[PDB]
């Protein structure tokens, strides 16, 4: 007998090998997925007083330490984060219900206006100088030949009212680019940051539109504990406020439509 | 068969502009849909030619 | 919906009469369509 | 309305940056920078400087040799009529040694140029590999690129070198030409009984679609959180921000689970490396292990039956 | 259940349609009006794919009927039905299932939309999704329409749709020569390259050799500039990758849209316009 | 531009070939379908000829083929062969003036051989030609030289230092694709192996080369193009080698390949010595036959018009 | 079938530029569309050869 | 819609007469087409 066809050939067993390595892979990636946001929040944990920490399958991976350059620290993941109150109240006491923000929605710091507490220190260049700084601090930087200089354009909110005018431009010392617009606010002549991501240009007009917030809201932009640099904490606090206007800045972004 | 009508109040709950385009759009779509359905069926009026099929005005 | 109780009396009026106008054109075209070529 | 972060609408310059300093041994850097207002419209406007060591120069060298053999051969094939060369270029190519030769080094006029271009190309590719590892070490970083490049090199080697040798025939390697190499692909599938029923090529296809899905999703995400400096993935990875939070949550509310700013790059990495790794496996088995994938799939009961509504009697059997 | 930093964002509102009616969560999925519609379209769709597997092409007792995962297949009606609704048991089922799939995808997209509105993030994801939805539509709606019949759509079956792709492709003799095809393939490939490079970079910097600290933006740029004399930069690579993937889907949609309706001859022949220019 | 480019409008004519959903379908241009139909028009028959008369071989001097024909019928056959092969030239094309019986001019020794070529065709290859059969016209089309006759080609130039790629060029032979540009000599003249697909899933019993696969692919492209159709016309591309999943046209094509091997080998090559240089290619090989010659881009020559049944003189015995 | 003479107020609800360009786009689309729709049916007006076939009998 | 009540009577007037003009060109062409080649 020189013909006993074997039913299992190298392709079968190699597809088997694949699937096994695959399963181990999937599991592993799902473990890296829980280095943040975990263990979850249920009323299972609170009902049980905590004896039910929510983690699911697979489980959480041993902490990993990131050693920040420049006397920066040591970060871990997963870590234990202190709970933080919610600046809102349950739309329903029933589970899975959303919460309505407490007070003036843009002030709430809840919803599209929420944000975490990032360090109260600055991101740094390789050298260790504040990465994000204004062009006034970053002497060297310069507009690109043929690009309207933002400096001096008018910042205008979502309803067409002037907000202020661009008093300067913040830039990345690590990856040369416009990160922030500075706004000398009209209504109180105080200085605020405006993320580039929220700013639209109107070059022929030398304007800088903002669908995000209303001209007035520019008055409440979170502020810098120092005008020649900004902290990680402050970047989040700045952007999130503007983000809030996306759902709050009008009594209509709230939805529905019909 | 109850008493209160006054179904005008309907525009106090549903935004009129959006209702407007909603209806306009729906009508255009329903129009193309129905057009497609009848032309793809027997009541078709194109694949005919009156008074005579015209690509049979030329056997040549 | 930023309407007054009367601007829901007014709007409702133009809306209904207009919708009925549409339904009217509709009966015209369906009438013509049936005359030239009954579908049932 | 709101900016989409597609086009830098207003750019800024600073003196070019020659970069982080390499330790002793990593030679100087050459060339002096320039800025392209248009690249700048969409990305870092800085063009270079570049590093060129023994490795890098020896690779540029081998690689250009290989490109010359392929090209010169193509001009030769239309008789040095550069017009004709221009006309049929898409169809021009350097075919491999014929089978009569097996794995022997063949005469110039019969494929020996292909073996020389194949030789030099591979060497130049693997030298570019080493290059990227050196370039990756001088910076204290890890070898993630090098492990992926090593995966793509794996597939390459599987295509033109490993399978041919195993099959005992340089004619089985792929020929250098645009349309010619398209034909090699099609003929390849035909010869081995429809490559669609080859499972490994299905997975590699799932991973290619997947590299498109993942980069599309992640990229769309990162731009959508580009208002929170989400592109700055490094610090969102060390000091999680509302960018990485809104990002992870968008997906959480849509499909029920999510990853993190650091981990999505692991899903992406592994999925790309997977295309090339299933792909090479797929070619490895063609002819060496399985000769007719449609048949293989029938043997494992995966091939569908349809009502046989059209059929033809086999003349070989009359 | 929520992430450990999620409650602070679970705001109310943002719908397009529904308002507080379906404005709630279930586990980790957000519901919303389009999720309810979506779940309906999806469930009925799948449940029908289940009935098709149950009945088979010749009836539940026939040898062609099957529950084998590789072979179950629901195919469109014959061309003889043109754009009409065909009987349920003659490709009708496939038509309905299609309506459900299209509706589920469009619902899904709109639900990601309500979700962007909630979180205050850009709408890049559902826009990008809409390219796959577009691709799906040419493959089931546009093309078969331009071609006077829904039967030109691909069947819903794991390998049967592979067979579909195969014979439609081979009707043009050598599909590889389709120029839009060549484009789309290049984008799918390039996408695969950028993805592998970005992945590698981030993982190579946020996790360096033991003994080194988290790397920097300066490292990032210095590396790809060292190797290939250019670094498109962090932001932009997220921009490019999105370009590559969306374009890959685009050119796939156009590469198949032109295969029939705008080109009936074999595809290599197309390239004739190039061998016949009055330059040669 | 980078012009754009080469394109048809919607909707194409379409035909379902296989089972629904399997993807076996065909698309075509209506315009070009009507023009092709007008260009592949058949010549009407000559009135049938009476008789009832003596056999041709009794009244003529050199009649070696069309023997058993009545005088009348023979005469009819001559009028058809005249308009069919060389109407601008008339009778004198294949005859020595004043002498109908002479073979002193080559176009007649050839005409003779082609009377046996058509007769053989209509009577012995029905598994191929069915009841349509062939006629002089099929290839000649009012021309002395079939417009679509072929010759073995040498490709473009190569210096003496290197040998030809055998494939890799712009060739309308192989549908513009880059495969090998003369897939005819080894398949439509000689009878090399077309088969490369293995009949076993695992390997160790199929020596077919990838190269052989490309040659089969090129040839197939030729075939497809000559009859003007796609693979779904004969195959089910999930299994090109699977005969049960193919269409009865694969069967027909199988017998046709053999038929062209017979036309080119025992009817055309032998006439190479009495034919002029004007009818010969660079290797001395003569213009011969292929599928295109007869089909001229249509699945059935002249859209399957039935010409031969009106001329009994084109059938054996 | 008569004009509610307060149908000017429609332009207090629907933006004039958007309604206008909407009409232009919708119309140009329908137009290009229909032209092909008819050209795809028996009523073709291009491919007829009027009053004489324009090319030749063939290449000649 | 940033119009006055004074300028939507004016706009509506212009819109109506212009639209009707369009419909006129349309009815004309449909008439010439029907004459040269009736379609029903
Ligand atoms: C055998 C079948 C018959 C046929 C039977 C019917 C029937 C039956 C009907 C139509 C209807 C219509 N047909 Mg037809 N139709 C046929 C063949 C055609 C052909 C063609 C190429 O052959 C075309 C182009 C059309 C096109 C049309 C459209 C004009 C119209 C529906 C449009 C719509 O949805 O409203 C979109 C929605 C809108 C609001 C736009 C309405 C536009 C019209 C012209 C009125 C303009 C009023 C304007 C909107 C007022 C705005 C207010 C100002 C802002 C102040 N038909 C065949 C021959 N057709 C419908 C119709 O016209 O209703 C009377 C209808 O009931
Ligand atoms: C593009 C031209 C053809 C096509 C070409 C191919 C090719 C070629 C292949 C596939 C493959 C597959 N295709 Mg496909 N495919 C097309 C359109 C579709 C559509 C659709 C409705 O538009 C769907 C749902 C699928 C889905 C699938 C899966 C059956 C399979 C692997 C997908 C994958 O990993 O990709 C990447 C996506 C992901 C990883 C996301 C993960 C989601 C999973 C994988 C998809 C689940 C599908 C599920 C099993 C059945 C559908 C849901 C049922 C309704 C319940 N294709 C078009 C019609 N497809 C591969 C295969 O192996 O099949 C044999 C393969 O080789
Ligand atoms: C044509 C008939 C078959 C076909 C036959 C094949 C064959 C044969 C192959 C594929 C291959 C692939 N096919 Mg396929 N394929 C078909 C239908 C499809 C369909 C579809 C929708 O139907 C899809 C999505 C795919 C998708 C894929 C990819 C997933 C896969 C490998 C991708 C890749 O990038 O590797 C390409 C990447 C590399 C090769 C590495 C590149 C790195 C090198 C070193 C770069 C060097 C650069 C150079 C030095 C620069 C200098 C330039 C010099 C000029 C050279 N195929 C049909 C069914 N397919 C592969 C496969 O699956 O095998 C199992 C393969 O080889
Ligand atoms: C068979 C002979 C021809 C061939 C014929 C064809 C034909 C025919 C086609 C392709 C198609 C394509 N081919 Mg091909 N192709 C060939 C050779 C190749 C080769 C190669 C290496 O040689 C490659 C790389 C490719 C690759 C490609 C891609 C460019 C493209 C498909 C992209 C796509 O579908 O996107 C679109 C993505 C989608 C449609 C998915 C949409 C997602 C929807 C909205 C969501 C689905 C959700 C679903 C429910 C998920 C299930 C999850 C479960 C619920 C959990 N082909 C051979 C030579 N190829 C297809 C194309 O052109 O593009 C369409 C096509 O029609
Ligand atoms: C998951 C696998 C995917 C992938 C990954 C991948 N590709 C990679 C890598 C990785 C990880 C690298 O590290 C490497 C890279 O460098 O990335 C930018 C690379 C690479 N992928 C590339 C190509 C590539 N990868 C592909 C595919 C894939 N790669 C998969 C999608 C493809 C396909 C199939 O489409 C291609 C075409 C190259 C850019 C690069 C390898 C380049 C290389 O090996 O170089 C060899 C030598 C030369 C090319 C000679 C240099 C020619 C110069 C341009 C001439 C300059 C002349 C100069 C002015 C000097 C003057 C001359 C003197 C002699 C006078
Ligand atoms: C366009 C660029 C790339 C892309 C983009 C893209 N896709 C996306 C997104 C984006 C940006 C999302 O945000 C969205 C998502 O949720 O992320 C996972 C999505 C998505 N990408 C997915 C699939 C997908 N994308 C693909 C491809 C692509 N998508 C491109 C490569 C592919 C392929 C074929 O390669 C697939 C398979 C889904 C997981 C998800 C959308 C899922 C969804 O919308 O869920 C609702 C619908 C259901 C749950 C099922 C409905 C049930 C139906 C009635 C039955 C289905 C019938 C079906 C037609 C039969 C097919 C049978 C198969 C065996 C062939
Ligand atoms: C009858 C009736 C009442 C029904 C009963 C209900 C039933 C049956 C319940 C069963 C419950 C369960 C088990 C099933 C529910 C099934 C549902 C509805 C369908 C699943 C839908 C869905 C889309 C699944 C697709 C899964 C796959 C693999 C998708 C491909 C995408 C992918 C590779 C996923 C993993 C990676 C992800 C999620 C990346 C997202 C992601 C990206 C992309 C970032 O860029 C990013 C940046 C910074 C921080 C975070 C992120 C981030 O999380
Ligand atoms: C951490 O961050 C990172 C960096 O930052 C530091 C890096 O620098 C880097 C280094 C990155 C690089 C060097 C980038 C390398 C990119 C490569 C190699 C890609 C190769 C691309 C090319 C050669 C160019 C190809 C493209 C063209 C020539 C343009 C052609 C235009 C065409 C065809 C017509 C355009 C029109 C269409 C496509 C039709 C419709 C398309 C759409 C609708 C798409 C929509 C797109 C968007 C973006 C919204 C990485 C990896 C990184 O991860
Ligand atoms: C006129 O032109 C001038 C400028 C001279 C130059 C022009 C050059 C041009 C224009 C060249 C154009 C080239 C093109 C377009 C090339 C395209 C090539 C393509 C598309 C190739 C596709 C696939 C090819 C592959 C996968 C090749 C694989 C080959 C391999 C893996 C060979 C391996 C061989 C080895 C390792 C050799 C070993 C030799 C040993 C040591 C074994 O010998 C004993
Ligand atoms: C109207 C014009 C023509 C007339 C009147 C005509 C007449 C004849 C006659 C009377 C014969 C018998 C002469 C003999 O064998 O002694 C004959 C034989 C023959 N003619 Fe013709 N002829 C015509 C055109 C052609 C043409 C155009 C061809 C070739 C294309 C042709 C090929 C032949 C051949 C080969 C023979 C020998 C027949 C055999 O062996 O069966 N003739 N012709
Ligand atoms: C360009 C696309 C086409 C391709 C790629 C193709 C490919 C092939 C291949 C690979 C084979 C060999 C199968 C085996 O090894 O058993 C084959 C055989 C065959 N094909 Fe084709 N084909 C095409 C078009 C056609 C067309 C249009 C016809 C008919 C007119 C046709 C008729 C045949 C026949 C009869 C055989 C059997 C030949 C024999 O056994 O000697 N093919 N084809
Ligand atoms: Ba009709
Ligand atoms: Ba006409
Ligand atoms: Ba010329
Ligand atoms: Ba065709
Ligand atoms: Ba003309
Ligand atoms: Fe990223």
């Amino acid at each position: 007998s020189a013909g006993i066809t074997h039913y299992i050939d190298a392709a079968q067993i190699t597809i088997w090998a694949f699937w096994l390595f695959f399963f181990g892979l999937i599991i592993y990636l799902r473990r890296e997925d829980k280095r943040e946001g975990y263990p979850l929040d249920s009323d299972r944990t609170e009902r049980s007083g905590g004896r039910v920490k929510v983690v699911g399958f697979p489980d959480l991976p041993d902490p990993k330490t990131f050693v920040l350059p420049h006397n920066g620290g040591t970060v871990v993941a997963p870590r234990v984060e202190a709970p933080v109150a919610v600046n809102a109240t349950p739309f329903s006491p029933a589970p899975g219900s959303p919460l309505v923000p407490n007070g003036d929605p843009m002030l709430s710091g809840f919803g599209p206006a929420a944000s975490p507490d990032r360090p109260k220190h600055c991101d740094l260049t390789f050298e260790g100088l504040p990465k994000i700084v204004p062009m006034r601090v970053a002497k060297e930087f310069s507009i690109a030949e043929g690009d309207p200089d933002p400096r001096g354009m008018t910042v205008v909110g979502l309803d067409g009212e002037v907000a202020g005018t661009v008093s300067d431009v913040w830039v990345d010392r690590s990856e040369p680019q416009i990160r922030y617009l500075e706004v000398e606010v009209a209504a109180n002549k105080k200085k605020v940051l405006l993320p580039i991501g929220f700013s639209r240009f109107d070059k022929k007009a030398r304007k800088v539109k903002v669908d995000a917030i209303k001209a007035a809201h520019f008055a409440n932009v979170p502020t810098l504990s120092n005008p020649d640099q900004v902290t990680l904490y402050e970047e989040d606090k700045v952007c999130a406020y503007y983000a809030g206007g996306k759902l709050y800045a009008t009594a209509e972004r709230a939805g529905p439509l019909l | 068969f109850t008493m209160n009508a006054n179904l005008y109040k309907i525009w106090l709950i549903l935004d009129p502009r959006r209702v407007l385009v909603s209806i306009v759009a729906f009508q255009i779509v329903l129009g193309l849909l129905i057009h497609m359905i009848v032309l793809s069926t027997d009541l078709n009026w194109l694949d005919d030619n009156i008074p005579v099929s015209y690509q049979a005005l030329g056997k040549k | 919906t930023g309407l007054t109780d009367d601007e829901a009396k007014e709007f409702h009026a133009i809306f209904m009469q207009s919708m009925y106008a549409w339904f009217g054109l509709v009966v015209i075209a369906h009438l013509l369509a049936w005359l030239y070529r009954p579908w049932l | 309305p709101e900016y989409q972060n597609i086009f830098t609408a207003v750019q800024v310059r600073a003196p070019a940056y020659p970069g982080v300093p390499l330790p002793k041994g990593n030679l100087p850097r050459i060339g002096r920078p320039i800025f392209s207002y248009w690249l700048g419209k969409i990305g870092d406007a800085q063009i270079g400087p570049i590093y060129l060591g023994l490795t890098g120069t020896l690779s540029i060298f081998f690689g250009l040799v290989a490109i010359s053999i392929i090209g010169f051969n193509m001009l030769a094939s239309v008789h040095w009529d550069v017009f004709q060369f221009l006309k049929h270029f898409f169809w021009l190519g350097l075919e491999p040694p014929p089978p009569q030769y097996g794995l022997r080094i063949p005469p110039l006029s019969e494929g020996g140029w292909w073996l020389m271009a194949g030789l030099f190309l591979t060497l130049s590719i693997l030298l570019w590999w080493v290059r990227t590892y050196k370039r990756a070490e001088a910076l204290g970083m890890s070898q993630h690129l090098s492990w992926a490049f090593a995966a793509a090199i794996f597939f390459y080697l599987v295509l033109g070198f490993i399978r041919p040798v195993m099959m005992g025939s340089w004619a089985k390697a792929v020929p250098f030409g645009i349309f010619p190499h398209l034909d090699w692909t099609a003929a390849f599938s035909i010869r081995y009984g429809n490559l669609y029923y080859n499972p490994f090529h299905m997975l590699s296809i799932a991973f290619l679609y997947g590299s498109a899905l993942l980069f599309a999703m992640h990229g769309a995400t990162i731009l959508s959180v580009s208002r929170f400096g989400g592109d700055r993935e490094i610090d969102q990875i060390t000091h999680r921000g509302t960018a990485a939070e809104r990002a992870a949550l968008f997906w959480r509310w849509t499909m029920g689970f999510n990853v993190t700013m650091e981990s999505i790059h692991r899903w992406a990495w592994w999925c790309a490396v997977l295309t090339v790794i299933t792909a090479g496996i797929g070619i490895l088995l063609s002819g060496t292990v399985v000769d007719n994938w449609y048949l293989w799939a029938v043997k494992h009961g995966m091939a569908p039956a349809y009502p046989e509504v059209v059929t033809a009697v086999n003349p070989y059997e009359t | 259940a929520m992430l450990s930093f999620e409650k602070k964002y679970r705001v109310r509102g943002g719908t397009l349609i529904g308002g507080d009616l379906f404005d709630f969560w279930v586990g980790p999925f957000y519901v919303g009006f389009f999720g309810v519609v979506g779940f309906c379209f999806t469930l009925l769709g799948v449940l029908l794919i289940v009935w098709g597997a149950t009945i088979g092409p010749t009836g539940p007792t026939s040898d062609l009927q099957t529950y084998n995962l590789w072979r179950i297949s629901i195919a469109p009606p014959d061309l003889s039905y043109g754009l009409r609704m065909a009987p349920l048991t003659e490709g009708g089922l496939w038509q309905i299932i299609t309506i459900c799939a299209a509706g589920a995808f469009i619902s899904w997209a709109l639900r990601e939309v309500e979700i962007c509105r909630k979180l205050g993030i850009g709408f890049h994801v559902p826009f990008a999704f809409s390219f796959a939805i577009g691709a799906y539509l040419v493959l089931v709606f546009v093309r078969p329409l331009l071609m006077g019949a829904w039967g030109h759509g691909f069947p819903y079956g794991i390998l049967s749709h592979l067979d579909w792709v195969s014979n439609v492709g081979y009707q043009f003799l050598h599909f590889h020569y389709n120029p839009a095809h060549m484009l789309a393939i290049s984008f799918f490939f390039t996408n695969c390259l950028a993805l592998s490079m970005h992945g590698s970079l981030i993982l190579s910097v946020t996790n360096p050799q033991k003994g080194e600290p988290v790397k920097t933006s300066e490292h990032e740029n210095t590396f790809f500039r060292d190797i290939v004399g250019y670094s498109i930069g962090a932001l932009a690579i997220h921009r490019l990758g999105l370009f590559l993937a969306l374009s890959a889907a685009f050119w796939s949609a156009v590469c198949i849209l032109i295969s029939g309706p705008f080109w009936t001859r074999g595809w290599p022949e197309w390239w004739n316009w190039w061998l016949e220019l009055p330059l040669w | 531009s980078v012009m754009l480019l080469g394109c048809e409008g919607p909707p194409p004519g379409t035909e379902q070939i296989g089972y629904r959903g399997v993807g076996m379908e065909n698309y075509y241009n209506k315009r070009q379908r009507a023009l092709s139909i007008q260009a592949n028009q058949p010549v009407e028959s000559l009135p049938a000829a009476d008789s009832t008369g003596p056999k041709a071989s009794e009244v003529y001097q050199n009649v070696q083929v069309l023997k058993d024909l009545s005088v009348g019928e023979f005469t009819r056959t001559m009028v058809a062969v005249t308009t069919w092969v060389s109407p601008k030239e008339g009778c004198n094309y294949c005859h020595v003036p004043g002498n109908w019986a002479s073979d002193d001019i080559y176009t007649k020794v050839v005409s003779r051989r082609m009377f046996e070529l058509v007769r053989a065709a209509n009577s012995d290859w029905k598994a191929h030609v069915a009841e349509t059969g062939v006629t002089c016209y099929t290839c000649h089309r009012g021309n002395p030289v079939p417009k679509y006759a072929w010759v073995t080609d040498p490709g473009p130039k190569y210096p003496s230092g290197l040998k030809p790629t055998g494939q890799n060029y712009g060739s309308k032979t192989v549908a513009y694709a880059s495969l090998p540009f003369d897939p005819l000599t080894p398949f439509l003249d000689q009878a090399n192996e077309i088969r490369i697909t293995g009949n076993a899933a695992l390997a160790g019993s199929n020596p077919a080369s990838l190269k052989q696969a490309e040659w089969t692919f090129g040839l197939m492209m030729n075939i497809s193009d000559s009859l003007g159709v796609g693979c779904t016309f004969c195959h089910n591309t999930r299994a090109f080698n699977d005969w049960t999943q193919s269409t009865p046209k694969r069967t027909t094509a199988w017998y046709a390949i053999r038929h062209v091997r017979d036309i080119n080998q025992n009817y055309i090559w032998p006439l190479n010595d009495v034919l002029p240089a004007s009818r010969k290619g660079p290797y001395g090989d003569p213009l011969r036959v292929s599928c295109m010659t007869c089909h001229q881009a249509v699945n059935k020559p002249l859209y399957g018009a039935q010409m031969a049944k009106d001329y009994p003189g084109l059938y054996k015995t």
